[PDB]
DNA sequence: AAACTATACAACCTACTACCTCAT
RNA sequence: UGAGGUAGUAGGUUGUAUAGU
């Protein structure tokens, strides 16, 4: 009669080699592993967006509270949590004229409006950082709410993407500029109400999470590392491989695969997987032909050699589709004899809703259900006692894992993907269902698919999230 | 529903035990084991649908 | 030069892989 | 962030238009 084995909650390092389990509390108690000297904020938008951003930044400077620190901890101030200084001075601001917005408004199809506005923001940023002597580590794009609302892809009065920030980061990728788009209603909800007379973007109780996420994104895009993983073996390389497909009309989507790589720290070195005009969208089974497979493997091995000087002893591959024999055979012979290759598939569509007899509490996060040596389940979502709440909503749903090829311990990959689920940077949540190698996967695929015209994307992460 | 079925002879029918199918110990040229279990789950789904439509819901 | 007749991929018969959005 | 909404095919069923000696 089977049971559910337990996997311990993974730990994340912090300042002075300190080990915690929560990123927010660990940051508030210890801070980052490595310090940066200071950041300089740059903003593009109207003067209303400028004063809104200034008000929100000085509010962030103050220690702000929430309902209770058990679930949503209070913000102790950016200086006290990161050791870096944020100021409302030495800020570079570029204004966008609302008359140009009015001129661009009355166009017929919203796609060309999206294109011209995105290009205007792009070359405004390029002009701003190519003439101004003051260095800007992070540019803050304060998009207006009505631009996000009335210029939607299906709003009613080809490689370019209709999403604003997708095209923004895609065409800003070719100049190595860390940018972060800020929606106006997110940080101007005080004066923003709905038609009834209520803030539909309400943060009357929850703005501490907003401050936490914004602050950690600003520190991460600056260059400093907020937190890393605790235990990494000498010679293990994670390869979270993207298998997200776009629906790019009659243009051959084929395989828009990319790959994330974690080797020694939380550093991600994404190298662009090929578009690969083989296997036209009628053939979308993600079966990688051997030349591109060995090219991607060579990219991963060369990055590992550049960052580590030593040959890896084991390659961990994370994906979401089934793996065919010839792809793994191509993956095998390039790898040396000493190393090991194993592939893991993560999926959500498998239903398994574990309910509770008494009380109204969900499955505690960390339970592992083992069906066979190959197939297993991991409950990365649900209740966690450090939070005293559930990270999931209603009933949590697990991620069905399955090792295809190669010999490895199932609990080893279970705890390893559990550790990989803790490295979310864009949102400072405790954990997410999909691992961060798969969480960043869809977004970075959307970034790369919005600009075919690039050929060597930077392998950092500041220009993506 | 089929009045011409009265002349059917049962020798032409072929029966396969489900024990080796569910234990993974049946494999013939006529039906693949994967195809056999696909037929099984299809039969389960269709019978379940007909059972709830007989519930008058 | 021509008898049988399947051939050589091919259009499709129920449910597998992934998207995209609707609002909590 | 998770449960409803949706085009389209795994892979072997049976209909288009042949040509094999």
């Amino acid at each position: 009669m089977k049971e559910l084995i337990y996997i311990e909650e993974p730990s994340i390092l912090f300042a002075h080699g300190q080990k915690c389990t929560d990123p927010r509390d660990g940051l508030a108690l210890f801070g980052p592993l490595n310090q940066i000297y200071g950041i300089k904020s740059g903003v593009v938008g109207t003067q209303k967006g400028l004063q809104i951003f200034k008000s929100y930044l000085d509010k962030i400077q103050k220690p702000i509270y929430n309902h209770n620190n058990i679930t949503r901890p209070m913000f102790p101030g950016f200086e006290a949590v990161f050791g870096c200084k944020w100021e409302s001075q030495n800020i570079v601001f570029k204004e966008i004229t609302d008359e140009e917005i009015r001129r661009y408004l009355f166009n017929a199809s919203t796609h060309k409006r999206t294109y011209d506005l995105v290009t205007l923001f792009n070359d405004k940023i390029i002009t701003a950082n190519k003439n101004d002597e003051e260095r800007v580590d992070v540019w803050f794009v304060i998009v207006p709410e009505e631009i996000y609302k009335y210029c939607r892809p299906n709003s009613v009065l080809y490689n370019y993407d209709a999403q604003f920030h997708d095209q923004l980061k895609a065409r800003l990728l070719e100049h190595t500029i860390p940018t972060q788009i800020l929606r106006e209603s997110t940080l101007a909800w005080r004066d923003f109400k709905n038609t009834f007379g209520a803030p539909i973007r309400d943060f009357s109780k929850i703005e501490g999470h907003l401050a936490w996420t914004i602050s950690t994104a600003a520190y991460y895009k600056a260059g400093g590392k907020p937190w890393k993983l605790g235990d990494i073996r000498p010679g293990v390389c994670y390869l979270g491989l993207v298998y997200k497909k776009i629906e790019k009309s009659k243009n051959p989507q084929n395989a828009c695969c990319a790959a994330q790589m974690f080797l020694d720290n939380g550093d991600g070195t994404v190298f662009k997987g090929e578009v690969g005009p083989w296997y036209n969208p009628e053939k979308g089974e993600y079966h990688l032909k051997p030349k591109e497979a060995k090219a991607l493997l060579t990219q991963a091995l060369e990055s590992y050699k550049e960052q580590n000087k030593s040959y890896p002893k084991e390659v961990f591959i994370h994906a979401r589709t089934r793996f065919n024999d010839e792809e793994w055979n191509a993956f095998n012979e390039v790898t040396p004899k000493n190393t090991n290759l194993v592939g893991v598939t993560i999926t959500k569509s498998k239903p398994l809703k574990l309910y509770k007899t008494e009380g109204a509490f969900p499955i505690m996060r960390g339970n592992a259900y083992i069906v066979d040596e190959k197939k297993a389940f991991l409950w990365t979502l649900g209740f966690v006692p450090k939070l005293q709440s559930t990270l999931s909503m209603e009933v949590p749903n697990p991620i069905f894992i399955e090792i295809n090829k190669g010999e490895a311990e199932i609990q080893q990959v279970l705890k390893d993907i559990l550790a990989l689920t803790k490295l979310n940077y864009n949102a400072c949540i405790y954990a997410d269902g999909e691992p961060v190698t798969l969480r960043f996967a869809n977004k970075i695929g959307e970034i790369l698919t919005a600009s075919t015209e690039i050929k060597t994307p930077p392998l950092a992460f500041k220009y993506y999230i | 529903q089929l009045p011409k079925t009265e002349t059917y002879n049962g020798q032409e029918s072929i029966r396969i035990s489900t024990s080796d199918i569910l234990s993974g110990r049946y494999d013939t040229d006529f039906i693949r084991n994967y195809e056999c279990q696909r037929l099984i789950v299809q039969l389960i789904n269709k019978a379940f649908e007909l059972r709830m439509k007989d519930k008058n819901v």
